[PDB]
C-alpha cells in the first residue's frame, strides 16, 4: 500500500496485514480523522517556519 | 554558499552554527530540542573537545539581536566507517549539555523515517543548502545566513555529467555543473533541506566536492536516509565520558 503515492500519507506510511494501512506522524504532530493529515500539537513543530506560516 | 541569497532572519530556523575557541568551525542542523547532526570531517583536527559550542537562531555575525541561543557541545559521535580525511560517511550527531528552547527563530528540521525518505524526499527534485561559507572559491566567507536552491541528481547522472573519490550509496550529487551555484567548504555540516507537503525534511549534510562551484561537478551531500536508525539508536542513548564518541555503523 505504502509502496505507491506514500499510501495517501501526508508524512510516515505502516503497512498492515492485507489491504490495511496506517499513516503516522512525526512528534510534535497528531494525526487527523481523515487518517492521512498531520496536526501540529506542538507550538513550533519540526520542518514549519513560524513566520512564514503565522504571515 | 555560492550564487544564493540571504535566508531572511528566522527562514533557516534549524541551522546551527558550529563554534570552536569562538571561531567559525562548520554549520549544524537543528533535529529536536537536544540534537544536532553535523559532518564528521568537521572534527578532524579538533584538539579542544571542551570548547564547542552550537548556536542556535543565528543570522548576522557581526552583531546580536538575542535571538541567538549556545550551548556547549557535550558529544560528538561519529560512525566507526568514518575515516578522518575522507569522504565516506561523512555524519556526525551532537549531544547539546541542555535543550535549546523553541522560539520563532529556533525551530527543528524533521529528521525523517528512512523508508519515507527514499521513497518520496529523494525524488523531490529541489532542496535548500544553507551557511555561512565562502561566497566564492577562495573568497570570504558570510556576515549573513545564505542560502541556495539545489537539484538533486541519480548517482549515474551525476558520473555521467561530471567532468577523484567515488560517489558511493551514502552520498548524492546535488547542485550544478556550470560553475555559477554551490555550497562551499564553510557550510560543511549544513543542512540540505527538502519540502513535501507543506513540511521541510533533512535529507543531506554539505559534506565535499572538488573545489566550490567547479565547472563539471557537482556539490557532494551525506545521504541521511542511510543513517536513521543509525541516529535513532543513538539518540536513545546515555551519554559517554569524553566529547568524541565512534559508535559501531550498522
Ligand atoms: O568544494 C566543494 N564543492 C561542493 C560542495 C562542498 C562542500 C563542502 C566542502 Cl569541504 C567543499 C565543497
Ligand atoms: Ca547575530
Amino acid at each position: 500500500i505504502c509502496v505507491n503515492e506514500n499510501g495517501g500519507c501526508e508524512q510516515y506510511c505502516s503497512d498492515h496485514t492485507g489491504t490495511k494501512r496506517s499513516c503516522r506522524c512525526h512528534e510534535g504532530y497528531s494525526l487527523l480523522a481523515d487518517g492521512v493529515s498531520c496536526t501540529p500539537t506542538v507550538e513550533y513543530p519540526c520542518g514549519k517556519i513560524p513566520i512564514l506560516e503565522k504571515r | 554558499i555560492v550564487g544564493g541569497k540571504v535566508c531572511p532572519k528566522g527562514e533557516c530556523p534549524w541551522q546551527v552554527l558550529l563554534l570552536v575557541n569562538g571561531a567559525q568551525l562548520c554549520g549544524g542542523t537543528l533535529i529536536n530540542t537536544i540534537w544536532v547532526v553535523s559532518a564528521a570531517h568537521c572534527f578532524d583536527k579538533i584538539k579542544n573537545w571542551r570548547n564547542l559550542i552550537a548556536v542556535l537562531g543565528e543570522h548576522d555575525l557581526s552583531e546580536h539581536d538575542g535571538d541567538e541561543q549556545s550551548r556547549r557541545v557535550a558529544q560528538v559521535i561519529i560512525p566507526s566507517t568514518y575515516v578522518p580525511g575522507t569522504t565516506n560517511h561523512d555524519i556526525a550527531l551532537l549531544r547539546l549539555h541542555q535543550p535549546v528552547v523553541l522560539t520563532d527563530h529556533v525551530v527543528p528540521l524533521c529528521l525523517p523515517e528512512r523508508t519515507f525518505s527514499e521513497r518520496t524526499l529523494a525524488f523531490v527534485r529541489f532542496s535548500l543548502v544553507s551557511g555561512w561559507g565562502q561566497l566564492l572559491d577562495r573568497g570570504a566567507t558570510a556576515l549573513e545566513l545564505m542560502v541556495l536552491n539545489v537539484p538533486r541528481l541519480m548517482t549515474q547522472d551525476c558520473l555521467q555529467q561530471s567532468r577523484s573519490p567515488n560517489i558511493t550509496e551514502y552520498m548524492f550529487c546535488a547542485g550544478y555543473s556550470d560553475g555559477s551555484k554551490d555550497s562551499c567548504k564553510g557550510d560543511s555540516g549544513g543542512p540540505h533541506a527538502t519540502h513535501y507537503r507543506g513540511t521541510w525534511y533533512l535529507t543531506g549534510i554539505v559534506s565535499w566536492g572538488q573545489g566550490c562551484a567547479t565547472v563539471g561537478h557537482f556539490g557532494v551531500y551525506t545521504r541521511v536516509s542511510q543513517y536513521i536508525e543509525w541516529l535513532q539508536k543513538l539518540m536513545r542513548s546515555e551519554p559517554r565520558p569524553g566529547v568524541l564518541l565512534r559508535a559501531p555503523f550498522p
